[PDB]
RNA sequence: GCGACCCCAGGUCAGGCGGGACUACCCGCUGAGUUUAAGCAUAUAAAUAAGCGGAGGAGAAGAAACUUACAAGGAUUCCCC
RNA sequence: CCUGCGACGGACCGGGCCCAAGUCCCCUGGAAAGGGGCGCCUGGGAGGGUGAGAGCCCCGUCCGGCCCGGACCCUGUCG
RNA sequence: ACAGGCGAGAGACCGAUAGCGAACAAGUACCGCGAGGGAAAGAUGAAAAGGACUUUGAAAAGAGAGUCAAAAGUGCUUGA
RNA sequence: AGGAGGGCGCGGCGGCCGCUGCAAAACCCGGGGCGCGAGCCCGGGCGGAGCGGCCGUCGGUGCAGAUCUUGGUGGUAGUAGCAAAUAUUCAAAUGAGAACUUUGAAGGCCGAAGAGGAGAAAGGUUCCAUGUGAACGGCACUUGCACAUGGGUAAGCCGAUCCUAAGGGACGGGGUAACCCCGGCAGAUAGCGCACGCGCCCCGAAAGGGAAUCGGGUUAAGAUUUCCCGAGCC
RNA sequence: CGACUCUCGGCAACGGAUAUCUCGGCUCUCGCAUCGAUGAAGAACGUAGCGAAAUGCGAUACCUGGUGUGAAUUGCAGAAUCCGUGAACCAUCGAGUCUUUGAACGCAAGUUGCGCCCGAGGGGCCGAGGGCACGCCUGCCUGGGCGUCACG
């Protein structure tokens, strides 16, 4: 409820909220198999709240780990692209040429000209 | 005559786009004309219908009748107006659905985005 | 074969119908080629759009002995006699052809 | 015999369900799938049946990972920041 | 048979759930063309070859 | 015995690379017969179908151990002839 | 004889917002979007929707304007 | 170059035995041990306003009645 | 047989001229006509939204046949037929309805290498309860192996699982364009006990081999050793 | 007069042609270049208050999050929300989750079968969670052989 408030709460408070909503979804599943008419719609509301809390906890964990690792990065934290994009040469490697080619660009580059 | 290469004149494509439209697009498609007094006051011609708008029916068998929008059934392309009803064979009451292109809005429900929308549409219709 | 016709020679004994080339994209090819010419022209704004300078050569063989046309590039001997270094020539819009000779 | 009487046997199984494709085409004694050729690393597929090919390719199932590449390609696989807060 | 592999029992459970009548309220939806299940199977006909 | 090297062995050693999928186009191999010849064996079907592999947004080719016989031309590719 | 850094635009690609004019009178019809009368827009009379052949009921279309975001090459003036 | 993929535009093309096999929960139902084979099936009405109630009947239904411009009465436009 | 000319009809495209909710197309009619004819024109009805004629041009353009395709429908015809496995009867109940359901009584059959009681394959909910619109159960049904809604399968000891059989796969190596085909061809064999010592892969049997359970009770439906009671074992 | 058969018309049947349509097909043209051991395509099983399928998703399961828009979704019912950090079977995407499998990777496989190692957290025990395939490259560690030597 109110993910903005969830982002304020600390990790101990967030896991305490997670425990409460799990106990409360269980009490509803007991109600669902016995009898009720308006406790059934609480299932959707509370199941989504459990997802909401776990999303916030997870997003905080990854942001913390991304800060703590900015040497080698863990495999799940690495930039995920297509497999072919990851195998590409860097711009430094793509733009590297040897001396005999760097000289000709220094001495004889293409000029800007016009015909009268 | 249309000039845009990116706009399709295909009747099959236009009917598919109209009928397979998401909810947020049906809101623009389900727009209503403003009344003469409201058009003069706001300098806008047409607005998307909303719940709790006051409306007058100007076409059909309920032409002339007034009420407030109690339902916007976007899935059926109809709005329901207060006390515009019919009796069934069993005597019960059912709201009659009217297309919003056959009504005029007489009173507008304005929260904060209705005013902002009215400002945007006025400027083009004012210049 | 029944009358006084030519002897027929139709080269249609293979699967020629899997190798039919139509030309319904001909007006689209013309527009794509035109668009690239305008893009290339803007990429080199003052440089001439017709490419580098070409020499004059005689078309080979006795049928075309007497006709002149554009060659590939200027000989290394022609550039030297005009004072243009062979490394400078391509950069200022002149084509170089080290294969050709002046007889 | 040879007919109704011989059709009565029908007690053993040549094929069971396949681990890889789920058809009842896994020859138990051969230990090979007759549809996909499961133990082989590559999938069994032949150009003399374009109907058999079209019945199982990319699109006949659900692409859990693909179907998102065109959307990630449009954004240049940005994979970086998030939209600025409202 | 009584002797079942787990994978066979799991598939048999799914086929048991799938042969039910369609809910009545499905026929009341706005643009509905569904009439019956079109995929009901009776055990005595139409065997599932497992 | 201490050492230098060579060849090789074992590692859940540190960091990395490969295998599969897709078929319209493209690169490599392998390879029929129906058919036509009014029979049929060379020939044709066809350096095609099928079969086994390899890529990309294009691929392959490409800067003369090339043509010609001309007053000679001048990488590759594609179109017309 | 010849030989790096930045600032501000352009051009390319995408996204969004706004952008003309009757629902006037009569008749028939369940319904006018039909017929008759009087009018208006048009760089918009492509198309579609709406209770019957709708330029002016609605979405759009035309001519434009405004804003947001990429691409890190290519190029136009400055230091 | 491009009968694949993602995204656009168009047509002197077909109009539900046609056009792709598939306009629809179609490579589906179903068939074969298997490799494989492979359909049929679109259209109430502007709006469900989808026929209350009386009576007969075990029921299904009928006869009255009601809605609709129309019974067009849920495989329902027309209906050889 | 065959050729040719001039016409009739179908569907588009470019043009021209029109019709239609005061009722278009299609369809129907012992309606009226025109044309030798292909055909056309009008009338009445149904139907409820589109259609026509002329010039030019174009085409998936005209059916009685093909043991033609798909779909529908006749006569045959209320006909052929429903005849193996000895067999039913009475009273009552229930029900709208009973030759066929239930109870009781009687008469018979299977005759224990059964028409009895339980399993392996195979099936997959058919098992049990309650209920019943139609369909189905080739007569019928109140009834069900049908249909609808629910319920139901409990293990340290029963099995699988463990071992190997015929056999199958397979590291290295060998062959092979590759797919793939070869396991004795020996390759530092990838490890085991207490530094020291030794050193001749997996899969394949619910009938083969094999750790350990008995009696009594219990449900609508389980337990022929799983639950309960008691008593043991590995 | 009647029955039967045949025939003509009217009405009713049977059947689904014709006509008018069409969120489909077919053909042509254009633009773009993006699958996978960071686990793809494909396969299985689950997942909703009422769902079987199709569609969607993955024990965070017809969805979580961000941004945009701005008051719905609806077959029934209940909840939430409205001059708002705010409805939606809405759009879009940068943050997340993502069961069993499958090239599929501890060994297998008509088996949810048979192993080994580490390990939060509460000597030993119980752990949540996770590793252990093959080929190859660079570097590294531990080694083997009088193969080539040098000095002892
Ligand atoms: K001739
Ligand atoms: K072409
Ligand atoms: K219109
Ligand atoms: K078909
Ligand atoms: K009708
Ligand atoms: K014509
Ligand atoms: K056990
Ligand atoms: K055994
Ligand atoms: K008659
Ligand atoms: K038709
Ligand atoms: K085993
Ligand atoms: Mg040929
Ligand atoms: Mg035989
Ligand atoms: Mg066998
Ligand atoms: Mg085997
Ligand atoms: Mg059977
Ligand atoms: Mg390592
Ligand atoms: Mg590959
Ligand atoms: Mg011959
Ligand atoms: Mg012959
Ligand atoms: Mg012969
Ligand atoms: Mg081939
Ligand atoms: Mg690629
Ligand atoms: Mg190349
Ligand atoms: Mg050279
Ligand atoms: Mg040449
Ligand atoms: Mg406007
Ligand atoms: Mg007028
Ligand atoms: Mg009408
Ligand atoms: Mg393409
Ligand atoms: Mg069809
Ligand atoms: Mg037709
Ligand atoms: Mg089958
Ligand atoms: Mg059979
Ligand atoms: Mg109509
Ligand atoms: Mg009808
Ligand atoms: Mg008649
Ligand atoms: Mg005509
Ligand atoms: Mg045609
Ligand atoms: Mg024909
Ligand atoms: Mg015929
Ligand atoms: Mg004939
Ligand atoms: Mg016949
Ligand atoms: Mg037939
Ligand atoms: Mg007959
Ligand atoms: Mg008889
Ligand atoms: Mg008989
Ligand atoms: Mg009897
Ligand atoms: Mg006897
Ligand atoms: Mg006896
Ligand atoms: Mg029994
Ligand atoms: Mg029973
Ligand atoms: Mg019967
Ligand atoms: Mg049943
Ligand atoms: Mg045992
Ligand atoms: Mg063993
Ligand atoms: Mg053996
Ligand atoms: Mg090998
Ligand atoms: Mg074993
Ligand atoms: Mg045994
Ligand atoms: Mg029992
Ligand atoms: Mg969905
Ligand atoms: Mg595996
Ligand atoms: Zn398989």
């Amino acid at each position: 409820v109110k993910a903005g408030e969830l982002w304020n709460k600390s990790k101990d408070d967030l896991t305490k909220q997670l425990a409460e909503l799990k106990t409360e979804l269980g009490q509803l599943r007991i109600q669902k198999v016995a009898s009720s008419g308006s406790k059934l719609n609480r299932i959707h509301d509370i199941r989504k709240s459990i997802a909401r809390v776990l999303t916030v906890i997870n997003a905080k964990q990854r942001a913390q780990l991304r800060l703590f690792y900015k040497k080698y990065a863990p495999l799940d934290l690495r930039a995920k692209q297509t497999r072919a994009i990851r195998r590409r040469l860097s711009p430094d490697e793509k733009s590297r040429v040897l001396e005999k080619t760097k000289k000709r660009t220094v001495h004889f580059p293409q000029r800007k000209f016009a015909i009268k | 005559m249309k000039r845009n290469p990116r706009v399709t004149s295909s009747r099959r494509k236009c009917r598919k786009a109209h009928f397979t439209a998401p909810s947020s697009v049906r809101r623009v498609l389900m727009s209503a004309a403003l009344s003469s007094e409201l058009r003069h006051k706001y300098n806008v011609r047409s607005i998307p219908i909303r719940k709790d708008d006051e409306v007058q029916v100007v076409r059909g068998t309920y032409k002339g009748r007034e009420g407030k929008v109690v339902q916007v059934y976007r899935r059926r392309w109809v709005i329901h107006v207060e006390r515009i009803t019919r009796e069934k064979v069993n005597g019960s009451t059912v709201n009659v659905g009217i297309h919003p292109s056959k009504v005029i809005v007489t009173k507008l429900k304005l929260d904060k985005d209705r005013k902002a929308l009215l400002d945007r549409k006025a400027r083009g219709r004012a210049a | 074969v029944k009358h006084n016709n030519v002897i027929p020679n139709g080269h249609f004994k293979k699967h020629w119908q899997n190798y039919v080339k139509t030309w319904f994209n001909q007006p689209a090819r013309k527009q794509r080629r035109r668009i690239a010419r305008q893009k290339n022209a803007v990429k080199i704004f003052p440089r001439p759009t017709s490419g580098p300078l070409r020499p004059i050569v005689q078309c080979q063989t006795r049928k075309y002995n007497m006709k002149a046309r554009a060659g590939r590039g200027f000989t290394l001997e022609e550039l030297k006699s005009a004072g243009i270094p062979k490394k400078l020539a391509p950069t200022i819009g002149i084509s170089v052809d080290h294969r050709r000779k002046n007889r | 015999t040879k007919g109704t009487g011989s059709f009565g046997k029908r007690r053993n199984k040549t094929h069971t369900l396949c681990i890889r494709c789920g058809r009842r085409s896994f020859h138990l004694q051969k230990s090979t799938c007759s549809s996909c050729g499961y133990p082989a690393a590559r999938i069994r597929k032949y150009n003399w049946s374009v109907k058999a090919i079209r019945r199982k390719t990319t699109g006949t199932g659900r692409m859990r990972y693909m179907r998102h590449v065109p959307r990630r390609f449009k954004s240049n696989f940005r994979e970086g920041t998030e939209a600025a807060p409202r | 048979p009584s002797h079942k592999t787990f994978r066979i029992k799991q598939k048999l459970a799914k086929k048991q759930r799938q042969n039910r009548p369609i809910p009545y309220w499905i026929r009341m939806r706005t643009d509905n063309t569904i009439r019956y299940n079109a995929k009901r199977r009776h055990w005595r006909r139409t065997k599932l070859g497992f």
